[PDB]
């Protein structure tokens, strides 16, 4: 699964010709794509999208939005666009524009040890330089329209106190139905356990077994301030009935959740290798009885 | 195969009559990174492991005395899985066979079917699983950041230089590695660290930064990405095309960064 980036913060977007800047990307499921805006306008992406507004829930349902990226859905069923403009308001150029020479971070020989240090020093900050970015951004709320920037990256204070842009996105279709749980009352189908059909769930609790290698997941029933349980799920899961961080039952997993609420999924991709069988879970959790249920994972043993 | 089945083959039934106990041997010499697998017992078969926790702990002989912890008796050890068919017992155990420098030894798990006859006594098949470490002659070329006198790589780092109490944090461990053509490469990591990228071997960073290539460009064999143990092995091609530059790094908050890089020359 590729993925993919619009980011407007470049010179490459900032100064360039006409006055409709367009960047385009053509995602598949399972992708994620990014975007970096100084001033979000007309939808608020990638919660609410441009059709020339809607929430990606409902136009590529089983999509996750965390931060400023979009963890495609792993189940499209028909080739959609979306769209998501950037006012790039005259100073607002110019301001990032000195943020970004504030910055300032193919054939190359290297003989000397110390000019292959340089090199790799410097891709080793390019590495530590996005991780933190993305834990600032994660921390964003879901309704930002002005992006900032993490604190001790440097940056003046001076500088944090025409052109129009937009990102055009196309994702392809597919058929693999999600291996996962939908807590909600809907007839899509887009998971491989929901409760509108019967028996794939029972006593409000959905067994879901996870061999290595595999994708799995559940979306709670839709709310605008539901819970998850534990609050950091996946990150955190019930096992042996207590809160136990998930690295240390299967180390090099990844995950597509949101944490600030339970309105997106929640997918766990299990290791390429898991030592021995591991039983967790997640729960939903609501003002409303009806919509708790617990998501129960069995977790095999092998490698992949 | 390289796997001692003792429900299947080398089977450990009872014939009629039976009065004394016969005791089968599955010797296996596997070659370093490769993968041995004991099944014993099912959901059918009421035999046991010893020691259940094999292989994470292993027999030095095969008279079930000395028994030892194999992290510290075969350095290097990874990949151990562990699975279960009966309940309250497991069945099939496996790990993979990690660098050696030192003389070949053997490690010994036993398997045991157990019946009382009828004065009275109990009878025993016995199925000894002899495993061979190969001896190597070089060490790894590869980084141990657990200690500075490894016995497995050849560049080493006592913690004294993996922590912060000396240089700032700011300051991470870059160890280059050189390596050529159906060389062992590899890495290992302290306990609470983690590896970046998850698959390392399959995809690593480039030399652009941040790059997870996943390695169109080497395609290495015998890759041994163990998150448990933060210990990474393998071996580079039979031809190296071109000469590359790669790396990944052990990452723990608040602490250097140890990152991990090779230059493979083209070889043949
Ligand atoms: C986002 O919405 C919440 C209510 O759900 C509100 O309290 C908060 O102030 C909003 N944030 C912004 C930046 O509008
Ligand atoms: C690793 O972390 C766990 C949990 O905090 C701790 O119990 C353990 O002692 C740590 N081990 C080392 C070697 O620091």
């Amino acid at each position: 699964s590729k993925s993919h980036k619009c980011d407007f913060t470049k010179e490459k977007y900032l100064l360039s010709g006409e006055k409709e800047v367009s960047c385009e990307i053509d995602a598949n499921p399972s992708d994620d794509i990014t975007f970096i805006c100084p001033n979000k306008i007309d939808s608020l992406c990638f919660h609410t999208v441009n059709i020339s507004t809607m929430s990606i829930q409902d136009l590529l349902y089983g999509s996750v939005v965390y931060g400023n990226t979009l963890f495609i859905s792993p189940y499209v069923r028909t080739n959609t666009p979306f769209y998501c403009f950037c006012n790039l308001d005259t100073v607002t150029i110019q301001k990032f524009l000195k943020i970004n020479r504030f910055l300032k971070d193919l054939k190359g020989g290297n003989v000397s040890e110390a000019q292959a240090d340089e090199y790799l020093n410097k891709a080793l900050n390019r590495f530590k330089k996005m991780k933190d970015l993305s834990k600032f951004f994660n921390d964003q709320a879901d309704n930002t329209t002005k992006l900032n920037l993490p604190k001790s990256l440097n940056i003046p204070n001076d500088i944090l106190n025409s052109k129009r842009g937009i990102m055009s996105v196309f994702v392809r279709s597919n058929n693999n139905v999600i291996k996962g749980c939908d807590f909600g009352n809907n007839n899509k189908n887009y998971f491989s356990h929901p409760i509108s059909v019967a028996g794939k769930v029972n006593n409000k609790v959905c067994k879901i077994q996870g061999k290595p290698g595999e994708l799995v997941g559940f979306k709670c029933a839709f709310e605008e301030n539901g819970k998850v349980e534990p609050p950091n799920c996946f990150d955190q899961v019930l096992h042996k009935n207590k809160v136990t961080d998930l690295k240390t039952l299967i180390p090099g997993y990844a995950s597509y959740t949101n944490k600030h609420s339970s309105k997106y999924p929640y997918y766990l991709k299990i290791p390429h290798f898991v030592n021995e069988q591991y039983t967790i879970q997640c729960k939903c959790k609501s003002n409303n009885s009806q919509n708790e249920y617990t998501f129960e994972l069995d977790i095999q043993p092998g490698e992949s | 195969n390289l796997t001692c089945d003792f429900n299947d083959v080398y089977k450990l039934e009872f014939h009629p009559n039976q009065q004394t106990s016969v005791t089968k041997l599955c010797n296996l010499t596997p070659n370093v990174l490769e993968k041995v697998t004991i099944k014993c017992g099912s959901d059918k078969l009421n035999y046991n492991l010893y020691p259940p926790t094999c292989f994470e702990e292993v027999y030095a002989s095969r008279n079930m005395m000395h028994l030892k912890k194999i992290k510290e008796f075969v350095i290097g050890s990874s990949m151990f899985m562990r699975r279960s068919l009966t309940p309250n017992k497991i069945n099939e155990v496996s790990f993979r066979i990690p660098p050696n420098m030192m003389p070949e030894k053997p490690i010994y798990c036993f398997c045991e079917n157990k019946k009382t006859i009828t004065s009275k006594k109990d009878i025993i098949n016995r199925g000894i699983v002899e495993i061979i470490i190969p001896s190597l002659n070089e060490k790894v070329k590869g980084c141990d950041f657990t200690t500075s006198e490894s016995t497995i790589f050849s560049k080493g780092y006592s913690i004294n230089e993996i922590s912060n109490k000396s240089s700032n944090n700011q300051q991470d461990i870059v160890c280059t590695v050189k390596a050529h053509a159906n060389d062992l490469i590899g890495f290992k990591c302290p306990s609470n660290y983690s590896v970046e990228p998850h698959d390392c071997f399959v995809s690593a960073f480039n030399l652009s930064g941040k790059n997870e290539n996943l390695e169109n460009k080497l395609k290495l064999t015998n890759i041994i990405m163990d998150h448990y143990n933060n210990t990474f092995y393998s071996r580079l091609p039979s031809l190296i095309s071109d000469n590359w530059k790669f790396f990944c790094v052990c990452s723990k908050d608040n602490e250097k960064k140890l990152v991990f890089t090779v230059e493979a020359s083209i070889s043949s």
